[PDB]
């Protein structure tokens, strides 16, 4: 029953990391708006949570990595390894998002210090399209995951609905993600 | 900025061939490129993103690719609803720019124009000036030259000229000239003619 | 998804402020661009503002001249042209620039804004004059557009309605023409212009 266990706590761990990385984007957009006011005419408390939350969601990634590594060797029919490798795919792309959160990050703390990038652009560019091909992996893998089901009970059904809505989430992310980097790019003209 | 050129400004083909245009960007832009189609009248309405993923209620006989510097829109076989002009827009940094476009006409067989003069009429000869209309009906292809006279040595260079967009059954243009002259201009000269050139006409071809 | 404000007329040196109006949905998660284009020509990107951020940032050519904003209470955009000149002339449509796509997924249905110094002013209908072919010229309107029909929208096939010319007076003249077989048919087109209020069917 390792494996049944060890894919059901991986769910929850993705979900974490996810409500994290959730609050993490609502921190760059307060950040970012902050900025365009000041450039129309708090700070230290922000730090202290981009922190606090960078920290946690640090944690939770390194978490659902022993995880993922503990359900694929206790895996070595389709279904369960295709749940497995949604679970990686769902991971990757969770990992690759904050790398691009921690460099929006960076984007806005510069802006900062100058209301208080050449090579920033290509990790961003390098990054953005990581993202998108995880994201098209995923997709391609949940549609795999959802017609294995047609040829465990309902508790592997569920495991896959919830594994689109995490997907689902991540596109979300990913979409609100992409509009903080055209903010910060637009605030970036705006100085130089 | 970031420049953006299409190729060809204008392409011809007929319905159910294959067509390829062409997006360059001054600097790379990744993949992060968009088509879009507009017919006269119209909004533009995106038909690829991020170079080479069809949106939504765009027909699979379209298809992008390309990266960094060199795109590429390709329709395998063109139905009549595909001509339209198509712009390309970079979305890598801003500002955002628009490619220069490509207009995409409908081939089919050369067909003369019939054409007809129409004088000025009393009413607004009335008044102080003369509008003397001419009309080249259903040709093809566009190119067509009108040139005005009157009292033959007499050809003109005081005219305005407008083209219909090509007909959605039998694929041809229409053009309507207008001259314009004084009362007293009108009043004092005899003869009022329209010569017309084109590809499916052997010879000028004069009304008057 | 997306309604803008009516078309307008102005002076040369005046201003226009154009407004986009969008959902709720819209203004929380995406960027409205403004795009234009003149008469005959090409899509010409003006500027776009993240109403989330309220960040902005406008193409070279309208630098010092053009302001967008979008306020949240209302979720409404606009578009403020100023020192205008007579090659502004164009339709000016808002876009919804969405950040899955990295394109434009929306568009309204654009506004016309004339920069001139002519006045509002109805058209003149003069007439002219196998088969034959008469016509109506519909001369000396201003601002565009004017909508033509022959008998009441009965008649439709061999019509071909121009599109309008700008003359060097600075009103509009467009001709309308049927081709009617030559051998007892009453022909009136009508004109409408809606700028001026005028509706006029001539006899021909």
């Amino acid at each position: 029953m390792q494996l049944l266990s060890g894919i059901v706590q991986q769910q929850n761990n993705l979900l974490r990391a996810i409500e994290a990385q959730q609050h993490l984007l609502q921190l760059t957009v307060w950040g970012i708006k902050q900025l365009q006011a000041r450039i129309l005419a708090t700070w230290m408390e922000w730090d202290r949570e981009i922190n606090n939350y960078t920290s946690l969601i640090h944690s939770l990634i390194e978490e659902s990595q022993n995880q993922q590594e503990k359900n694929e060797q206790e895996l070595l029919g389709q279904l369960l390894s295709g749940i497995v490798q949604q679970q990686n795919n769902l991971l990757r792309a969770i990992e690759a998002q904050q790398h691009l959160l921690q460099l929006t990050v960076w984007g806005i703390k510069q802006l900062q210090a100058r209301i208080l990038w050449m090579e920033w652009d290509r990790e961003i560019n390098n990054y953005t399209s990581l993202i998108h091909s995880l994201i098209e992996e995923s997709q391609n893998q949940q549609e795999k995951n959802e017609q294995e089901l047609l040829e465990g009970g309902q508790l592997l059904s569920g495991i896959v609905q919830q594994q689109n809505n995490l997907l689902r989430a991540i596109e979300a992310q990913q979409h609100l993600l992409q509009l903080t980097v055209w903010g910060i790019k637009q605030l970036q003209a705006r100085i130089l | 900025d970031i420049q953006m050129t299409q190729s060809p400004s204008t392409l011809s083909a007929s319905i159910g061939d294959r067509v390829t245009i062409t997006c360059r960007a001054s600097e790379g832009i990744y993949h992060w490129l968009a088509w879009y189609q507009q017919k006269p009248g119209k909004a533009p309405k995106l038909l690829i993103y991020k170079a080479s993923s069809l949106a939504s209620g765009a027909p699979s006989r379209f298809s992008g690719s390309g990266s960094g510097t060199d795109f590429t829109l390709t329709i395998s076989s063109l139905q009549p609803d595909d001509f339209a002009t198509y712009y390309c827009q970079q979305y890598s940094n801003y500002p955002l720019t628009f490619g220069g476009g490509t207009k995409l006409e409908i081939k089919r067989t050369v067909a003369a124009p019939s054409v007809f003069i129409f004088p000025p009429s009393d009413e607004q000869l009335k008044s102080g000036t003369a509008s003397v209309v001419c009309l080249l009906n259903n040709f093809y292809p566009r190119e067509a030259k009108v040139q005005w006279k009157v009292d033959n040595a007499l050809q003109s260079g005081n005219s305005q000229e407008s083209v219909t967009e090509q007909d959605s059954k039998d694929s041809t243009y229409s053009l309507s000239s207008t001259l314009t002259l004084s009362k007293a201009d009108y009043e004092k000269h005899k003869v009022y003619a329209c010569e017309v050139t084109h590809q499916g006409l052997s010879s000028p071809v004069t009304k008057s | 998804q997306l309604v803008q404000s009516g078309a307008e007329v102005r002076k040369p040196g005046a201003s226009v402020k154009v407004s986009c109006k969008a959902s709720g949905d819209t203004f929380s998660s995406y960027a409205i661009s403004w795009v234009r284009q003149a008469p005959g020509q090409g899509l010409e990107w003006m500027g776009g503002i993240i109403p989330i951020f309220g960040t902005a940032n406008y193409a070279q050519a309208f630098q010092g001249r053009v302001t967008i904003t979008a306020n949240e209470s209302t979720s409404t955009a606009y578009m403020e042209l100023s020192s205008l000149r007579s090659e502004d002339t164009a339709i000016y449509y808002c876009a919804r620039d969405n950040p899955t796509l990295l394109g434009s997924d929306y568009w309204g249905a654009g506004t016309l804004v004339t920069v001139s110094s002519a006045s509002t002013k109805g058209p003149s209908v003069f007439p002219l004059a196998g088969t034959a072919a008469l016509g109506c010229l519909v001369k000396d309107y201003f601002p565009e557009p004017v909508t033509v029909s022959w008998n009441s929208g009965a008649l439709t096939s061999g019509v071909h309605t121009f599109p309008a010319v700008l003359q060097s007076s600075g009103l509009y003249s467009l001709s309308s023409v049927v081709t009617v077989p030559s051998s007892t048919q009453t022909y009136i087109c009508n004109v409408n212009h809606k700028p001026s209020n005028t509706k006029v069917d001539k006899r021909v």
